[PDB]
Parts: structure tokens; C-alpha cells; sequence
């Protein structure tokens, strides 16, 4: 069956992520940082 | 929601692993007997009991059954008959288990190709971005596949091969009661006895509860 | 709190658990299973050392338990020690068996639930994001999803599963009980002393589980 | 073992974890909000 | 507040793992497996060498262990070797039953301790997802969250798992003393000769998780 | 553009064949491969064809490597019990040879997902590390989920089911062998072929094959 | 290709060892991992399992090919190894046939089970660095939870703690999992090697006929793992 302790680490996980969520909770978007973001990620992706 | 595409790689992906796993006939064949199991609905051993108590009192609907008086008729010992039976027996019991055994590989494989469309689905969205406020939608319907997935692997192919263990259980079970009416009826029993071990097979290890 | 309740989500936990049980489970089958887990929690299985007092009380003679209450019945009608021996052994073995049915169709019930708790978060996953254009109001509606997650979990580890091992102990209980009754019903029948079954009657009371207790 | 449902959970979480921070690399937090959950989480574990 | 947290994240493990355990095990037996656990961690088992020259001294003559003890009254009292052989050998296996019943009665504390984490941390991240817009009551929340996972995680991997494992050690110890004594015994009701019985007892000295050499 | 992509290959594929390295020596990982490679390109011969053919040389009295081996063992070697021993050698050679290709291919698709995770873990890290350069974090979700992705297939679409296949040849071929088996048997002892063919009939439905009828 | 391959392998745990290499996060894992595992395995046997990996990984076993050159060799006529030069000791000095299979068995029973005790404790570091990563990552949480500063801090600071979950399973993977299967390929290696010892010797006590004990050894060559070479 799986490892004992990915039980925790699915635990581990979701604790960090929900506390990115509240992160997000008071966060304000910004445009340009998105475009280099997208621009990254393109050419991260050979396409 | 609803989406062909992920439903179609998730299928697509089990149908691949599992037609390497088997082949396309022992699919087909599998496919066959969970539907022979669901639409048709096994004989009750009560209902065997009384027919083979009416049998015993002279002295026939279900095919083993039947072979089995076939196999009384034309002058047959116990050894014969026993050895046809059982060999009939294993076989049934063997054709339960193998699809059982696909329909679990059907219900193990489906999450992991729910994760690789899901995956894919995220590397493509990361791959062209160009609307922010599309950043969420777009990921909702690779989600789908992973959900669908789960969906298969909990209320489908797992259920599925749990139902066709437990006919074979049912099957097997009124086998083993045809068996003991067989030689009963050789042996030329009187009928209560054997009515009587015939009733001490209705609280087997499925249906005590009903009492 | 309202927050920890959620109509849809406990929908989704229960619906698809009862779904996915019933079909290797019958109603009645499911209906009898939760009628044993309600007689084994509301009732306490009777402790074998009164058992054993009580049989020998009645030993010497020659009333709340009911094995007891048909051995006695079977013996005043006064049949073989065969079919004594064969009553008991089969009761035995359908009590046995219905303990062993009905800790499957919990020990089921809990496998099912989380599965259907995961089906419902990603349901709520999907949900979310598919009404997601900034991340700003997303606390609850992934606090839904967490909570059908939460309810799967709960309901597998502190309903279900304990549900289960309460049974097998109380099989483990009544298998004993039931083994001390037939022993003693088969030593009234002989019409031995009421010491000398007593000499081995407690040589294998702490079986198994019991063997901490020494 | 475990089962694996709890595999697919640990995966799931994983994959919204890293779409999560994606989300928040390009975003600018209120200085004065992280302040008030810095207080509550200092007070809170001690 | 901050000593709330730890209460309540403590209180979710703990009683969550006592509550599923007690219907699992007899409370009782809860009491046993903590005792044999006790006494496996505090005191040392009797080292195998001392018993062998124990054994071959009274087997040239012809008792600190009770298992000892009992073989060498079974042995003077007369029984002849199936009875004493079967009497041990039923010590034996009691022994074994009860390290076994104290390993399983930890194990399923380390198996639901995690269990137990995970349904305080999905608690305390939608108790924070849902007073989200509260500053007061997130802290706590997540506090809560983590610090229950982190206590799950403790119990299950440095505290009960460790223990159960310490007690299957013990039990193969307990075992690998009780079977020398049970040999030891019926090699000098046997009466055969010192060295032959001493080299077959050392023989034993490279069983198992001995090869340290 | 390719620096992502050969970053998550290597993490993945070299974990993944450092640790088969250790388990295998590299002439069994090329043995395997290429049983693999026969198992993929070279149908089997389907057992119809190998009792007609028995039959065939049992009225009477190529396309076949163990057949061959077959008749010409029995040219030379008159007893029987060589012949047979012959047989059930090479035939558990073959099977021994198709459980470990198995092994070794399922050793890889065990291997492939702990490196995605390691992988996954690491994007994750050099993510949290830099956080705030756009040149740096794209990077590191190429590397998390292609990582991941490429554990996910190489796991579920390459290598077990790679193995699965050679566990399914393996049955074949030892069906196949069987039955040329009983036909060197039965014409070793001049059955007739009417008996021989009625009993390789439960033979042929035998496990798998008993979902075709 | 083999040469591809042992690169691309060599690369690989270079990279993963220069990501390993992260002092503190390394030895709060290893701690932790010692500390877990001695409750389980006392330091005696401990060491004895790090001198048998260290004895399995820096020398090669002997080839099956040259141990039946030298039986062979030395069956017609009537060493670097150890157990052979025992064996061929034991049945110079005179000795009967039974007391040397039964020295030869003992010696190969105490040297597998030596190695799966090594097996054991590799594999119990192997399951329990993970763990003790995942909970030296929560403790860093908490620190770094209760020591929220600076939000561009968040980041960075996050990267520390989870990097312990990482060295765990750098660790569990690929190097404790890892020595364990290179201790278990180790043991099947010494069985064969010296249940041909074991053959040859009571072969040349018997003075059996060369060819079929040469036959028999190479049938015994031709089984296990080894048979994909062919």
C-alpha cells in the first residue's frame, strides 16, 4: 500500500496551501506582474 | 460539470493499460458476465431446495440442474458426475474471479490517468496564458478529468467487481447445494434429511442477518 | 456552528457511501447489521464470571440469558447430547457469523466514506474555480469543499470504524460466553459435580485479548 | 498501508498548492492586513 | 488564547486516539499494554550469556529469573519432560501473547494518531476559510491546524511507533531467554555433558538481530 | 525553453536508473529490454496451431525453437526422462527469465514516482526561494509539473504496463511450452491422438482464456 | 549505451547530492531518523549494518566464473577467498562429511541472516527519514509562523522548512532504499557463491566425477537474476 506518513504529508500540503489561500484573501493583482509571469512562463515551456 | 474530452482521455488511458493487461476478448467476456450478473438475478437456493424436495419426492429450470439430471439418467456413479461438477464449479468460479480481476484493474488504473489529464491540462493552461481572469475557469476543467477519475474508481469498476465477487459467491453457493441435492438424489436419500442440510446451507457466511 | 454544516456536502458523503454499499450489501442485510451494532452498544455482554456462578447455582438445583434460557428448554424436552451438542455449535456459528457480517458491512461503510468526501471536495473544487475571477471571495467556497472532506473523515474514523471494532469485540465476547454456556449446559446434562467443571472451566478465560489482564 | 485515496488527496493538494502560489506570485498583499495576521499568529502561538 | 490552542490541539489527538483505541481494545487491557510497555522501557533484560553460565553451572552441580526458577521446580518435583516441556512451553507462548496484544495496542495508536491530525487540521482550515475577513479568529485557527498535525505526526512516528517497536524487541528477547531456559532445563534433567550443552546454548549467541560481530 | 525540460527528464529518468543500477547490473537491464523488445514485435504462436501441429506429427508417427529442440532431443536421447527434464529446464529457464524482465521493468515503474516527487519538492523549493523574479519561477513550474507528469507516465503508461505485458508473454509461452510438452509425452508413449486432444482441451482454457468462452 | 546510461545515473545523484549539499535541515533528519531507529536496533548492530554496506559497496563479491575455474581446477588435481580456504582447511584436517556440511550451513545461514539484519536497519531509515523530514518542516512552520516578520520574508523563509521534507526523501530514496536493495543483490550473490562452495567441496570429499558436478554448478549458474545475461 502507500507510505505511512504521506497521510501527514497530504496534511503538510494541504496546511501550507490553505494558508496561501488566506494569503490571497488580502492580495491585489497586478497586471504587469502577471505579463512578465506569462512571458516566463512561455518561454519556460518551449512554446 | 460535463466534458467529452475528459472523460475520453480517462477512458481512453484505463482502456489502454487494461488491453495490455488482458486481452480484447477476456474484456468482452467480462464485460458479458457484470451484465449477465446485473440485469439477471440469481436463482433463490429456497427456490433449489423446493425443487430438488419435489425431485426427491418423484424420485428443473437451471442449467447445472439440468446437467445434472442429464448425467443421473444415462447410468453415471458418483465419482463421474462429481468430477464433471466440480470441474464445472472451478470454472465458473475461475471465469467470476478473472473479471472481477479486470474490473479492479479498470478501478486502479482510472485515478492515475485522471492525474495525467489533469496534469496535461494544467501544462497547457501554463503554456498559454493570456487572460488573468481565465487563470480560474480554465484549471476547473482539467479538474474534471481527475474527477472523473475518482467517479470510476468509486462508484463504477470498484462496485462493479464487488458485485460480480459477490454473484459468484451466490453462484458458487447454489453449486455446491445442486452438488449435495445430486448426491442426495444418487444415494437415494430419504427427502427430510436432506432437507434438513440442505436448510443448514441458508445461514451461510453472507446472509445471517436477515434472520 | 453553521460554518461545520453543510446540507449538500453530508448529501454527497451519505449518497454515494449508501450507494456504493448497497450494492455488495441488501437492505435487509444493512437494515439487520445496524440492529446488531444497536443491541451490542445499549446492551452489555453479561460477564463470565456470573455466568459461571449462575451455572453452578442452577447445577445443584437439577433466569436472563437467553442461550441459556433455550439449552434449558432443550434439556427439559430431554434430547441426545448430539443434538444438544449440533443446537449449540450452529447457534454459535450464526451468531459468529452475523458479528463477522455485520463488522464488514461497517468496516465497508468506512471505506466508502472518504472516497465519496474526496468526490465531493473535488465537486467543490471544480465549483470554485469555474466562479473564480479573483482569488478574494474563495474562503467558503473552499471551506464547502473542506467541510465534505472533513465529514468523510469524521464518519470513517470515529462512527464507522469504531462502530466495526466494537463489534468484533463483542463478538470476541459473546464467542466466549456462548463456549462457557455450552460447557456448562453439557456438564448439567451429564449431571457431574458443580466443583469439578470449575477446575477447568477458567483455565482459558484470558484467551487472547484477556491476556494483558494477568 | 494507507489507502489510496489519500494518495490522490495528497496529489490534488499538491497541484493546488503550486496553482495557489502561481496565483500569488503576481499579486501585492495589504501591508497593514499581514500586519494584523502577523500580530493574531504571534499571539496565538504564544 | 495561546494556551487554549495547545489544549485544544492536544485534546483533538489524544482523545480521538484514546477514544478509537478504547474501541478497539478493553480498557483493561489499555492498563496492561502501558505496564508491559513500562517495564520493557525502564528496566534491561537479562543478557543471554548470564543465563547460559547459569545454566551450565547448575548442569556441572548436577536463580535471580522467575522463568528460571519455575523450570528448576518443575524439574526437582518429579514431572517427567512432556509436562514440563508443555507447561513452558505454555509460559512461552502467554509471554508472547501479551507482548504481541501491548505491540498491537500501540500500533493503533500510532495508526489513528495521524487520523486524528488530519480531522483537526481540515477543522481548523475551514474555521480560518470561513471567519476569513477576522483577523481574531484566524490565528487561532490556523494555530490549531498546524499544531495538530505537528502533534499527529509526533505521537505516530517518536512516541508509539517506537514504543510498539520496543516492544516486539523485547518480546523476541523475552522469547529467545525463555526457549535457552526451556533447553537448559531439559538438557540437565537429560543429564548430558556441560561443554556439549554449552556449545549448543552459544550456538544461539548469532540468532536474529545478534549478528553484531 | 529546453534547460525545464532536460532539468525534470534527468531528475526522473537518471533517479530512476541509478536506483535500477543498483538493484540490476546492467547487462540483466539490457537482457531485459530485450525480452521486451521480443515480446512487443513477435506475436506469440497461438495455441490452436500447436496442438494441430502435435496431432499432425502424432498421425505422422518448423516455425519452432523449442519444437526443433524438441524432436531433436528425441532423434538422439531414446528415454524419456532426459528429454522431459530437458524440457521442464528450459521451460523454467524461460519463465525465470520473464519473471525477472517483470521485476526489473516493475522495479522501474515503482522507482519513476518517487523521483516525480523529489523533483516536485525541489520546484517547489527554488519556487518559495525566489518568489518574486518572474525569470526564476517559471522555471521552476516547468520543473515541479513536468516532474510530476513525467512519473505519472513513465509509472502508468510505460513501464508497468511494459511489465504486465511480459508477465502475459510469460503465460503464453509457458501454456505454448506445456502443451509442446505433453505432445513430445504422448508421442513418446504412441497415445492415440483422439485421447491427447480431448485433454489438452481443459489445458486450453486454462485462467485467462476461460473469459473467451 | 551501457556507457550512457552510468553517466546519465552518475549525474543524477551528483545533482541530487549538490541539492542535498543544509547542514542543520540534513542533521535535524538524521537525528531524528538514529534516534527512532535505536529503539529498534542498539549501536552494535548498528555499526555491523554500516560495516556491511561498507564491505557490500566498496568490494566486489567473486565471480561465480573463476570460483568454478578454481574447483574445477583443483578437483582434477585431487587462495584469495576466505570460505573456500576454510572449507578446503576443514577437509584436509580430516573430518567427516556431515561435521563440514554442517560448518558449511551454519556459516552461510549466520552470513544471510547477517545481511537481511542490514537489510532491515536500511529499510527502517529508509521509512522513517521521511517522517521525521515532514515533522522538522512543521516545526519550522511554526517558527516561522511565530516569527512573522516581513512578507517578503514569507517566501524564502517557507523554502528553509519544507526544505527538510525534501532532504527526507532524497534521503529515503536514494540512499538508504537504495544500500538496502544493494544488500539484499549482495546476499543473493554470497548465497549462490557459497552454496557452490558448498557443492565443489563435498563433491571433491566424495571424489565425484568432474563432468557431472561441472554440469550441475553451471546448471546452478544458470538460475536467479543472472538469467537475463543470457
Amino acid at each position: 500500500g502507500l507510505p505511512l506518513w504521506m497521510g501527514t504529508f497530504a496534511n503538510l500540503m494541504s496546511l501550507l496551501m490553505c494558508f496561501f489561500v488566506l494569503l490571497l484573501s488580502f492580495s491585489e493583482m497586478d497586471v504587469l506582474k502577471f505579463k512578465q509571469i506569462a512571458g516566463s512562463m512561455k518561454f519556460a515551456f518551449g512554446v | 460539470f460535463v466534458d467529452v474530452t475528459s472523460i475520453l482521455i480517462v477512458v481512453g488511458g484505463s482502456i489502454f493499460v487494461v488491453l495490455m493487461k488482458f486481452t480484447m476478448g477476456q474484456f468482452f467476456g467480462a464485460t458479458k458476465i457484470a451484465g449477465k450478473a446485473f440485469m439477471f438475478k440469481a436463482d433463490e437456493p429456497e427456490d433449489l431446495i423446493a425443487k430438488i424436495v419435489e425431485m426427491a419426492d418423484a424420485a428443473i429450470n437451471n442449467t447445472f440442474m439440468q446437467k445434472g439430471i442429464d448425467l443421473l439418467v444415462d447410468g453415471h456413479d458418483a465419482d463421474v458426475v462429481r468430477a464433471a461438477l466440480k470441474k464445472d464449479i472451478a470454472l465458473t468460479d475461475e471465469r467470476h474471479t478473472q473479471g472481477t480481476g479486470v474490473f479492479r484493474a479498470f478501478g486502479d488504473v482510472a485515478p492515475a490517468m485522471g492525474m495525467i489529464g489533469t496534469l496535461v491540462g494544467l501544462v497547457a493552461m501554463l503554456s498559454n496564458m493570456d487572460d488573468p481572469k481565465a487563470i480560474g475557469p480554465a484549471m476547473a476543467v482539467a479538474l474534471l478529468t481527475t474527477l472523473y477519475g475518482a467517479i470510476l474508481s468509486n462508484m463504477v469498476f470498484f462496485p462493479i467487481a464487488d458485485k460480480l465477487s459477490l454473484r459468484r459467491d451466490q453462484e458458487t453457493l447454489n453449486r455446491r447445494l445442486i452438488m449435495d441435492g445430486v448426491l442426495a438424489i444418487q444415494d437415494g436419500q430419504n427427502p427430510r434429511v436432506i432437507d434438513s442440510y440442505l436448510k443448514n446451507y441458508l445461514n451461510e457466511g453472507k446472509r445471517a442477518l436477515e434472520i
